[PDB]
C-alpha cells in the first residue's frame, strides 16, 4: 500500500513509502518503482534488492534517491527538486530475477504537484428522476482523489462513476446508480464518500425532496 | 550482549565497560595479524581503534580494572607489573606488556582490587553512581550483565551502535528485574549446562518468556509439562554450577573518587606504536570536508587520476562511449575525443572501473582496473551496493555528465579510504580479494561463451509441444473457454467452482495480492489448480519470457556477454545479469537441457569444476566439532555418516529412507530451520521432528555450541564476521514481531556458511588467472560455487590444484572435475 | 534512451473478430515484453518474446515480428479480452513502457438514458447551484449535449466528463453540469438538457419547471 502525501510544493522533497508484510525485504526479490498518467505514457525510476539496493536508474539520477528499513519491513523513495514537469501515479512494482519477469505491480495512488492549498469537500444529494436513477455530486475539493461507494460498499449495480475536472484549482466528481422503483424510498439509499487529503468523512442520504 | 572489540574503564557519562572476556574474544579471532618480525599483535591491535570509536560520542574520563578470577594469567596480564596473579597457558600472557604502559599515556586513571572477580566490580560502580547523580551504562560482552538495565541506566559500546530499554522488551520479553533467571536455563559458552530436550520447537531458545509465569526451578510449583519441569529435577549439581552468571552482586567494599580527565603523553604514545607498526593510524581525530563544485583542466599529465564515464546502455560491451573525464588535485580534466583518450590513459582507476576495462579490450587495449569506491563501502557496509548509494550517503550527488562523476570519485576516495585504514581486516580483503578479482571479471564479459545456434531454435518448437499439452488440459476443464492468467477473469470460473478460503497472516485485501502467492495453498485439494501450477514450474526458463541467445550474440565477437557484480549479494558470491546464472533449477530435467546450449569454440573444450560440498566443511572449521571433521579426513560420504550415529545403525545398513531424513537436516542447518519446516518436507510428524535434531546435536556437540555462538555473535554484534573478516549490517535481530526476529535470525548463521565458500571461490579466481594467460585457457562463469572454463587435459589437473590448496583449512577439500564439448556433457 | 510508439491506440472489435496491434521501436529492436490491464486492476502477463504463449493463455492468441516491428494477433475475439495492452524491452534498452492500446468491446447502437436533476436546499443555502445532467448507456461515445435556458444556448460553465467502457455489457455514460450562481437560478425558470445521437434523428428533451 502506497502511502505518503497527496499535495507537494515545487522545488521541494517528496518522501513516499511502500509497506510490506509476511514475506520480508532479505529472503529474495527486487522491489521496482514506475509511474504512469495522464499521458499513459511510463517511465522507470529503479530498484531495491534483498541485499542492499543494486539499482541502476535512468538518465534523471541526480534527483531521485532510494533507500530503506528493514526493521520496519518497508522502502522509501526521495525525489528532490521535485517540479511540474514529473507526471505522477506512482507503483510499487516488483522483479524476480534469475528468470527476469514482471508480474504483480503496485497499487496507484493520485499526486499532483502544485502550489494551491487543501480544500474540504461539499456533498449535495440529487432527486431520482426517470425510471429512479440517483446521483451523488461532490464538488469544491483539492486534490486527487475521492473513494465513493453506495451503501458502504453493498450495492455495486448500475454504478457509474465519472472522472473529476479541473476548473481552475478545483476539482468536481460525481456518480450515478440505477434501481427500481419497488427499492426507492421504502429502502435508504445512501452515497458514502471519504477524501484523504483532508481527511473529511461525511455520510449522506437520499430524501424525496 | 553488546560487544565487537574488546576495551573497559567507566566514568559518568562515560561508558562503563569491561576488560575480562575481550581479551580472549580477539585472541581466537583475526589471528591473521603479525608483524614482519614475529610478534604477535592480534589482540594488541584492538586499542587504538575501539577508544577512538567512542570518542566522537565522549565523555569526562575513563579509569582501568583488571580479572582476579582463580583462572587468569592471560586475562589480568594487563596490569602483571602493577598487581594481581593466577594460573593458565603461556601462549598470551607476553602481548598484554604492552598496553600497560600506553594506559596511563593517554591520560586515563587505574584502579584495582585483589580477591573479588572482575563482574563483581561492575555491578558496584553502577549501583554507586545511580545515587550520586551521574548518567551510567552498564556495557559488556559477556552474557552476564543485563539484569542491571534501569532509568539513568543505558546501552551503548565502543564497538558498536545503541540500545534502549524498551529495545529489551521486544525480542526477549522479560523483565530486568527478573533477567537474572533468563541465564539459568539456557546454556551457552564458559558455563557448563547440557539438556534442553524439547516439547513444541520452542526447546531453550524461544521458550524463556514462558518460565516468568511461575518459576518452577528457584521457589514453588510441583507439577507441569515435560522439558519445562523434567530437566530440573533430572540434572542434579548442575544448576548448582550455573550461578557463576549470578554471581554479579552490588555490595562490595570500595570507595573510589571519579575525577576528571588526565593530560595526554603524547611524546610516548608514538613510540610504543611504532615498534607495533601501528603508529600511522593516530591521524583519525580530524574532520572531513567535500563539495561538488571543483575546479578543471586539460590534457597535461593525468597518471593515477579518478576518471568518470557516460554510456548509452547498462551494458558495456554494446554502449558507445559519449564522454570521458579525470580528476587529479580536485581539477577535472575533460576529453574531446572517447576512444582515443582509453590510450593515454594507464589504469582505469575509479568509480565503475571494470565496467571501463571491458569497453577497452573490444576495441583492442589491455586496461587494468585500479581503485574502486564501491567496493570500499561495500566492506564497511553491504547496504551500499550502488554507484548512487555511496555518493548521497556519504556526501554527494551521481549525474549523468562524466566531468562531476570523475570529480566524485576522488572525494568518495578520500572518506572511505580513512575509515578503511583502521581496518586491516577489510585492507587485506581490498588488496588480495576486491581489486585483482576485478581483473578477473572484465575478461570474462569482454570475451564471452560461444552458444549453439542450431539447438535454441530446436529446443524452442520442442518446448512449444509440452506447453500446446498442458495448455489443453485447463482446456478440457471448467467447460467454457476462457482468457487465462488474468486475475480478472480467472475469478470468473471460480465463481463456477466455487472453494477460495484464506491464506494466513501475509497481506491480502489488494489487487496485487492476486497474482502473487493465491492458489499456492490450494494445490493440495483440486487437481484444475494444479495443473496452472505444475506449467508455472514447465513453463520459465527466463520466467515465461526466452531471451534470445543467438540474437543477443554480438556483431563483431559472437559471443554471449555476461555482466558480473563484484558487491550486489549479501553473503560474498557474485550475482551474474544479462543473463542472470546465478538461479538456475538444478537436478530437474528442464534446467539441464539450457545447459547443453552452451558449448566452446570450433576446437576448444569446456573444463566446469564444482565445489563438493564446501558448505558443509566450513561448518566444521569454524566450530572445531571433531565427530565432523572426522567424516572430511577420511573422505567418506556426510549423509550416510549422519544417519549412523542418530539411529545407532552401521554405515552399510542404511537405507535410501535414513539417508533422506539426514540429507533435509545437513542442507536445513544451513539457515537453521525449525521443526515446523522440517514436518512439511518430510512424511515426518511434528513430535518425531524433534527428537530429529537433537539426534543431530548428540553426535555433533560443538555445532550446537556454534549456532549459540552465532546467537550470541549476531543479536549483540550488528553483524556476522567470516574467516576472512567479511561485514552484514542487520539491526534486525532484535525485534518485537515472532516474524521479523525469527527472519533474522535465518540470515544470521547464513552469511558465515554461504559468505565464506564464496570467497574461498574469490581468493581461487586471483590465484588462477596467472595461470591461464600462459596455458592458453580462459575463464568464462561463476554460478553458485561451480567455475566453468574453457581450453584441456593439462588444465583440468592445474585448477584442481588451485581451488583445493587456497587456504589451509581443518577439513580437506575436494573438487570434482568434468571435461567436454558442451556443459551437459561435463555435469559439474 | 529509445522510443516506444503503440499502434494504434483506441480500437474496438466484436467477439469473434481478428485483432492486430504493432509495437514499434526507433532503433533495431531485440525481444519485445506484452501487457494486460482492466479496469479496475493490476497488469499481468500475457504473451512473451516473439510468438509462443505464456503460464495459461488461450489458444487462440499469437505473436509475430522480428528486427524493427513486433505485433500480437488474436484470431477468436471473445468478451473478456477487452483491455489495455503495454510494450517493454530489455535489450538496448534502460527499461521504460510504452503508450498503451486500449481495446474495447464493439456492441449495437443503443438509445441515452437521460435524466434533468434539480439543485439541493444545501447548495442554494450557501449562494450556488448547480444543475446536473446524467446520461446512461448509449454507443458510441459521440455525443452533443445542449443547454438551453429559457430559449437561449449556454455554452459557459458546462463541465463535460466521459468514462471508460464497462466489463458487464460494454457501454459509454456522460455526465453534464452546469454551475451557476444562486441569483442567476431565480431569475430565469425553464432548464433543458438536450442529446443528439447517432441513433435517433431528434435530440432526446428533457426539461423541468420551477
Amino acid at each position: 500500500q502506497e502511502s505518503g502525501p497527496g499535495l507537494v510544493k515545487p522545488y521541494q522533497s517528496l518522501s513516499l513509502s511502500c509497506t510490506v508484510t509476511g514475506y520480508s525485504i532479505t529472503s529474495d526479490y527486487a522491489w521496482n518503482w514506475i509511474r504512469q498518467f495522464p499521458g499513459n505514457k511510463l517511465e522507470w525510476m529503479g530498484y531495491i534488492t534483498y541485499s542492499g539496493t543494486t539499482d541502476y536508474n535512468p538518465s534523471l539520477k541526480s534527483r531521485i534517491s532510494i533507500t530503506r528499513d528493514t526493521s520496519k519491513n518497508q522502502f522509501f523513495l526521495q525525489l528532490n527538486s521535485v517540479t511540474t514537469e514529473d507526471t505522477a501515479t506512482y507503483y510499487c512494482a516488483r522483479y524476480y530475477y534469475g528468470y527476469w519477469y514482471f508480474d504483480v505491480w503496485g497499487q496507484g495512488t493520485t499526486l499532483t504537484v502544485s502550489s494551491a492549498k487543501t480544500t474540504a469537500p461539499s456533498v449535495y444529494p440529487l432527486a431520482p428522476v426517470s425510471s429512479v436513477t440517483l446521483g451523488c455530486l461532490v464538488k469544491g475539493y483539492f486534490p486527487e482523489p475521492v473513494t465513493l461507494t453506495w451503501n458502504s460498499g453493498s450495492l455495486s449495480s448500475g454504478v457509474h462513476t465519472f472522472p473529476a475536472v479541473l476548473q481552475s484549482d478545483l476539482y468536481t466528481l460525481s456518480s450515478s446508480v440505477t434501481v427500481t422503483s419497488s427499492t426507492w424510498p421504502s429502502q435508504s439509499i445512501t452515497c458514502n464518500v471519504a477524501h484523504p487529503a483532508s481527511s473529511t468523512k461525511v455520510d449522506k442520504k437520499i430524501e424525496p425532496r | 550482549m553488546r560487544g565487537m572489540l574488546p576495551l573497559f574503564e567507566p566514568k559518568g557519562r562515560v561508558l562503563l565497560v569491561d576488560g575480562h572476556h575481550l581479551a580472549y574474544r580477539t585472541f581466537h579471532a583475526l589471528k591473521g595479524l603479525t608483524t614482519s618480525r614475529g610478534e604477535p599483535v592480534q589482540a594488541v591491535y584492538g586499542f587504538a581503534k575501539s577508544l577512538l570509536k567512542a570518542l566522537k560520542e565522549d565523555g569526562d574520563a575513563v579509569i582501568v580494572v583488571f580479572d582476579a578470577k582463580a583462572p587468569s594469567f592471560r586475562h589480568e596480564a594487563y596490569g602483571g607489573y602493577k598487581a594481581g596473579r593466577a594460573p593458565t597457558p603461556e601462549d598470551f600472557p607476553r602481548q598484554l606488556a604492552l598496553i600497560k604502559e600506553l594506559v596511563d599515556l593517554l591520560g586515563l586513571a587505574r584502579l584495582e582490587v585483589p580477591g573479588y572477580e572482575a563482574d563483581d566490580v561492575l555491578a558496584s560502580l553502577a549501583k554507586k553512581a545511580e545515587k550520586e547523580g551521574y548518567e551510567v551504562r552498564i556495557l559488556t560482552a559477556d552474557k552476564d550483565l543485563y539484569q542491571l538495565l534501569s532509568d539513568r541506566i543505558h546501552v551503548l559500546h565502543p564497538e558498536g551502535y545503541l540500545i534502549t530499554p524498551a529495545w529489551l522488551w521486544e525480542k526477549y520479553g522479560l523483565r530486568p528485574d527478573q533477567w537474572a533467571d533468563y541465564r539459568a536455563l539456557t546454556g551457552d559458552e564458559s558455563d557448563n549446562l547440557p539438556g534442553v530436550k524439547g516439547i513444541g520447537e520452542k526447546t531453550a531458545r524461544k521458550l524463556l518468556e514462558e518460565w516468568g509465569s511461575l518459576e518452577a526451578l528457584l521457589k514453588n510449583l510441583d507439577r507441569l509439562k515435560p522439558a519445562i519441569r523434567e530437566k530440573i529435577l533430572a540434572h542434579m549439581d548442575d544448576l548448582k554450577l550455573s550461578w557463576d552468571l549470578a554471581k554479579v552482586r552490588t555490595d562490595l567494599p570500595l570507595e573510589v573518587d571519579f575525577a576528571k580527565r588526565r593530560e595526554p603523553d603524547r611524546e610516548r604514545l608514538r613510540a610504543f606504536l611504532e615498534r607495533l607498526e601501528f603508529g600511522s593510524l593516530l591521524h583519525e581525530f580530524g574532520l572531513l570536508e567535500s563539495p561538488k563544485a571543483l575546479e578543471e583542466a586539460p590534457w597535461p599529465p593525468p597518471e593515477g587520476a579518478f576518471v568518470g564515464f557516460v554510456l548509452s546502455r547498462k551494458e558495456p560491451m554494446w554502449a558507445d562511449l559519449l564522454a570521458l573525464a579525470a580528476a587529479r588535485g580536485g581539477r577535472v580534466h575533460r576529453a574531446p575525443e572517447p576512444y582515443k583518450a582509453l590510450r593515454d590513459l594507464k589504469e582505469a582507476r575509479g568509480l565503475l572501473a571494470k565496467d571501463l576495462s571491458v569497453l577497452a579490450l573490444r576495441e583492442g587495449l589491455g586496461l587494468p582496473p585500479g581503485d574502486d569506491p564501491m567496493l570500499l563501502a561495500y566492506l564497511l557496509d553491504p547496504s551500499n551496493t550502488t554507484p548512487e548509494g555511496v555518493a548521497r550517503r556519504y556526501g554527494g550527488e551521481w549525474t549523468e555528465e562524466a566531468g562531476e562523476r570523475a570529480a566524485l570519485s576522488e572525494r568518495l576516495f578520500a572518506n572511505l579510504w580513512g575509515r578503511l585504514e583502521g581496518e586491516e581486516r577489510l585492507l587485506w580483503l581490498y588488496r588480495e580479494v576486491e581489486r585483482p578479482l576485478s581483473a578477473v571479471l572484465a575478461h570474462m564479459e569482454a570475451t564471452g561463451v560461444r552458444l549453439d545456434v542450431a539447438y535454441l531454435r530446436a529446443l524452442s518448437l520442442e518446448v512449444a509441444e509440452e506447453i500446446a499439452r498442458l495448455e489443453a488440459e485447463v482446456f478440457r476443464l471448467a467447460g467454457h473457454p476462457f482468457n487465462l492468467n488474468s486475475r480478472d477473469q480467472l475469478e470468473r470460473v471460480l465463481f463456477d467452482e466455487l472453494g477460495l478460503p484464506a491464506i494466513g497472516k501475509t497481506e491480502k485485501t489488494g489487487k496485487r495480492s492476486t497474482s502473487a502467492a493465491v492458489l499456492e495453498a490450494l494445490r493440495e485439494a483440486h487437481p484444475i489448480v494444479e495443473k496452472i501450477l505444475q506449467y508455472r514450474e514447465l513453463t520459465k526458463l527466463k520466467s515465461t519470457y526466452i531471451d534470445p541467445l543467438p540474437d543477443l550474440i554480438h556483431p563483431r565477437t559472437g559471443r554471449l556477454h555476461t555482466r558480473f557484480n563484484q558487491t550486489a549479494t549479501a553473503t560474498g558470491r557474485l550475482s551474474s545479469s544479462d543473463p542472470n546464472l546465478q538461479n538456475i533449477p538444478v537436478r530437474t530435467p528442464l534446467g539441464q537441457r539450457i545447459r547443453r546450449a552452451f558449448i566452446a569454440e570450433e576446437g576448444w573444450l569446456l573444463v566446469a569444476l564444482d565445489y563438493s560440498q564446501i558448505e558443509l566443511r566450513v561448518l566444521a572449521h569454524l566450530s572445531g566439532d571433531e565427530n565432523l571433521i572426522r567424516v572430511f579426513q577420511e573422505g567418506r560420504d556426510i549423509h550416510t555418516e549422519t544417519a549412523s550415529w542418530m539411529f545407532g545403525v552401521p554405515r552399510e545398513a542404511v537405507d535410501p529412507l535414513m539417508r533422506r531424513a539426514a540429507k533435509t537436516i545437513n542442507f536445513g542447518v544451513l539457515y537453521g530451520m525449525s521443526a515446523h519446516r522440517l514436518s512439511q518436507e518430510l512424511a515426518i510428524p511434528y513430535e518425531e521432528a524433534q527428537a530429529f535434531i537433537e539426534r543431530y546435536f548428540q553426535s555433533f556437540p560443538k555445532v550446537r555450541a556454534w549456532i549459540e555462538k552465532t546467537l550470541e555473535e549476531g543479536r549483540r554484534r550488528g553483524y556476522v564476521e567470516t574467516l576472512f573478516g567479511r561485514r552484514r549490517y542487520v539491526p534486525d535481530l532484535e525485534a518485537r514481531v515472532k516474524s521479523v526476529r525469527e527472519a533474522a535470525e535465518r540470515m544470521a548463521f547464513n552469511m558465515p556458511v554461504q559468505g565464506t565458500a564464496a570467497d574461498l571461490m574469490k581468493l581461487a579466481m586471483v590465484k588462477l588467472f596467472p595461470r591461464l594467460e600462459e596455458m592458453g585457457a580462459r575463464m568464462l562463469l561463476q554460478v553458485h560455487d561451480e567455475l566453468v572454463l574453457e581450453a584441456a587435459e593439462a588444465v583440468a589437473r592445474l585448477a584442481k590444484e588451485v581451488m583445493e590448496g587456497v587456504y589451509p583449512l581443518a577439513v580437506p577439500l575436494e573438487v570434482e572435475v568434468g571435461i567436454g564439448e558442451d556443459w551437459l556433457s561435463a555435469k559439474e | 534512451d529509445i522510443q516506444m510508439t503503440q499502434s494504434p491506440a483506441i480500437m474496438s472489435a466484436s467477439p469473434g473478430e481478428k485483432v492486430t496491434m504493432t509495437c514499434s521501436a526507433s532503433s533495431s529492436v531485440s525481444y519485445m515484453y506484452w501487457y494486460q490491464q482492466k479496469p479496475g486492476s493490476s497488469p499481468r502477463l500475457l504473451i512473451y518474446d516473439s510468438t509462443n504463449l505464456a503460464s495459461g493463455v488461450p489458444v487462440r492468441f499469437s505473436g509475430s515480428g522480428s528486427g524493427t516491428s513486433y505485433s500480437l494477433t488474436i484470431s477468436r475475439m471473445e468478451a473478456e479480452d477487452a483491455a489495455t495492452y503495454y510494450c517493454q524491452q530489455w535489450s538496448t534498452y534502460p527499461l521504460t513502457f510504452g503508450a498503451g492500446t486500449k481495446l474495447e468491446l464493439k456492441r449495437a447502437d443503443a438509445a441515452p438514458t437521460v435524466s434533468i436533476f434539480p439543485p439541493s436546499s444545501e447548495q442554494l443555502t450557501s449562494g450556488g447551484a448547480s444543475v446536473v445532467c446524467f446520461l446512461n448507456n448509449f454507443y458510441p461515445k459521440d455525443i452533443n449535449v445542449k443547454w438551453k435556458i429559457d430559449g437561449s444556448e449556454r455554452q459557459n460553465g458546462v463541465l463535460n466528463s466521459w468514462t471508460d467502457q464497462d466489463s458487464k455489457d460494454s457501454t459509454y455514460s456522460m455526465s453534464s453540469t452546469l454551475t451557476l450562481t444562486k441569483d442567476e437560478y431565480e431569475r430565469h425558470n425553464s432548464y433543458t438538457c438536450e442529446a443528439t445521437h447517432k441513433t435517433s434523428t431528434s435530440p432526446i428533451v428533457k426539461s423541468f419547471n420551477r
